[PDB]
DNA sequence: ATCGATGTATATATCTGACACGTGCCTGGAGACTAGGGAGTAATCCCCTTGGCGGTTAAAACGCGGGGGACAGCGCGTACGTGCGTTTAAGCGGTGCTAGAGCTGTCTACGACCAATTGAGCGGCCTCGGCACCGGGATTCTG
DNA sequence: CAGAATCCCGGTGCCGAGGCCGCTCAATTGGTCGTAGACAGCTCTAGCACCGCTTAAACGCACGTACGCGCTGTCCCCCGCGTTTTAACCGCCAAGGGGATTACTCCCTAGTCTCCAGGCACGTGTCAGATATATACATCGAT
């Protein structure tokens, strides 16, 4: 059967997800995680349907931006694979 | 609890693909989970503080908008 | 209760720039938030500028200086002309 | 004659200048530069004696911080010589 | 008018600043990049300082104008009142 | 005419913590600017909290929430503890 | 297996003006009374958020063929640092003037506040077509 | 040069955008008058200019070896493909905890005249810190 060489599909996916607009995190797992973390500060809290969506949009934007910055640091070392030290360097330089 | 495991590997791959990353090392997942957890913790502490000041019991979208606004990032589309 | 918004004004402007084009509800909510954002930034800078000079009244000079300080060069260059023309016509009426 | 090996004087200068607190740029050449640039906006400007000092302190602290950041991204490439691309990369990641 | 003074930021001063930052070895091209960066940095601060000066109708630039200009960018400087 | 600064109160505290040390005018300038900075940050945050809830007055509840937001966890706990202690002594005076 | 040429630190006595303090004085915090509207209370309405039953699938988890990337070695030449003599002009100390920051002093142009008025605005119901989802087809580009 | 994957022509049908109607309370015109700051006049701070003596710093230089960069080498951490099996998806129905609004009322702050003392400048002096000379000994270097 026909088989694509390594990386052809990665580029196709890159184009697909750069052209799309939908959310990428599963709604239920995120909602359960939010309800779990909030329990340490105050018990029996309640959340409106739009608050979880606002938190999801902010978190997704933050991670996308951090990955964009990490990609520059990876190319600078003449590597292609991103590694934890690259994230650590980007975060240190950003002053987080 | 195990709820942190709900952010499966494919979701992280999709996020990395949107950022243009072509090849990803297998250790990036635990670091990404650690980075996300502290951000969520930071935002929720402020949101819950605003909720508690108002004597409410339900957390509304305005409290999240103000938390993000204090951290220095503005969100358009949910209110305010 | 009743909630105020600029939605009707945003629609009138859109109909003047593109009579055949329309706008969805999400875009109306975004524009309605963006207007309040810029309003708070300009009013904030005008407030700081008033106290440093011991003045008790905000005037058009404070707005003009705040606009030149916040917006980049070309945008400020056009906006200042718009405001000057508007105030001149209003006073002439 | 007598001559030290490469790098020992550099290290001695590093240990010296991190202990001291004086200014490193000449006062008068800088005052001339400040009166040079300000004239493009308005003529006949005057400067209080302390304003030039405030500008010099801000500029020196800024260059020092930029070099500190540049050094981290320089070591990451397994090099020791700093080069222009390190400054450009640091400024790009800082978002300015 | 001074046709050119930015040449007055000498190579030794730049080396000393890099030394305070812990830089051990410096490439020969760093000097012109550093001059360009410093000039770009100074223009942005001076434009605001002059803007406050003109708003106040004064003719003398004052330390406070620089303090406020630096504050707007988030670089509050302590020591000059 | 007569200016106003915190140099006296800073000196009283210095002589209470370390009665054998003095302070240079250069250090006094930094201590004077530090107080104006934190004062402005807290009053700003308290005003925003009061406006969002549509309240006309600023009370200790606003100050306590602002303190919990601006200061880190360890500084906030002690500051709030002694703030409430002081308020209790004042109200009981 | 080592030792001596260099550089740092530290120990002591002298000078001189920065900071602590004492005298002076004036403007702004405390005492005392008053008015009212802002805040704090319970009751009520009512809507929406918390949870389960059902079921059928979009998506995650499991193996592995095998690749092109990350990592190291030796090799080597030329960019940069170190050591020196010449000479520039900043640094410092002093003299003269005045642009212009700053302040007191005069008064009227501008605004806040009350009241009656009314139409531009928001609340809800209606409707119909750009959009959306589907199928079957033509065309692309990688290999 | 085969063909998996892609882009999109064309049909049905829907529910959201546009549009209308209802009716209220935010915005308008008019009058009153108390005072913030626009303005003139006067003062004297410190900023601008000018000169000569000194030598720390700067330039321009010689030069040699440490670092930046390059190929040859490799071995395995992952990309892409398929099967299992799942728990996430929609969809329909529960129901009372909590938010939103109303009317009551009391205690809290703002606003005012009175008045007297805390802390804002001026003056003074003395000893803390800046300075010059000598040397213990550590470190770096070639053999």
């Amino acid at each position: 059967p026909h088989r694509y060489r390594p990386g052809t599909v990665a580029l196709r996916e890159i184009r697909r997800y750069q052209k799309s607009t939908e959310l990428l995190i599963r709604k239920l797992p995120f909602q359960r995680l939010v309800r779990e973390i909030a329990q340490d500060f105050k018990t029996d809290l309640r959340f409106q349907s739009s608050a979880v969506m606002a938190l999801q949009e902010a978190c997704e934007a933050y991670l996308v931006g951090l990955f964009e910055d990490t990609n520059l640091c990876a190319i600078h070392a003449k590597r292609v694979t991103i590694m934890p030290k690259d994230i650590q360097l980007a975060r240190r330089i950003r002053g987080e | 609890r195990d709820n942190i495991q709900g952010i499966t590997k494919p979701a992280i791959r999709r996020l990395a693909r949107r950022g243009g990353v072509k090849r990803i090392s297998g250790l990036i997942y635990e670091e990404t989970r650690g980075v996300l957890k502290v951000f969520l913790e930071n935002v929720i502490r402020d949101a819950v503080t605003y909720t508690e000041h108002a004597k409410r019991k339900t957390v509304t979208a305005m409290d999240v908008v103000y938390a993000l606004k204090r951290q220095g990032r503005t969100l358009y589309g949910f209110g305010g | 209760s009743r909630k105020e918004s600029y939605s009707i004004y945003v629609y009138k402007v859109l109909k003047q720039v593109h009579p055949d084009t329309g706008i969805s509800s999400k875009a109306m909510g975004i524009m309605n938030s963006f207007v309040n954002d810029i309003f708070e930034r300009i009013a904030g800078e005008a407030s700081r500028l008033a106290h440093y000079n011991k003045r008790s009244t905000i005037t058009s000079r404070e707005i003009q200086t705040a606009v030149r300080l916040l917006l980049p060069g070309e945008l400020a260059k056009h906006a200042v002309s718009e405001g000057t023309k508007a105030v001149t016509k209003y006073t002439s009426a």
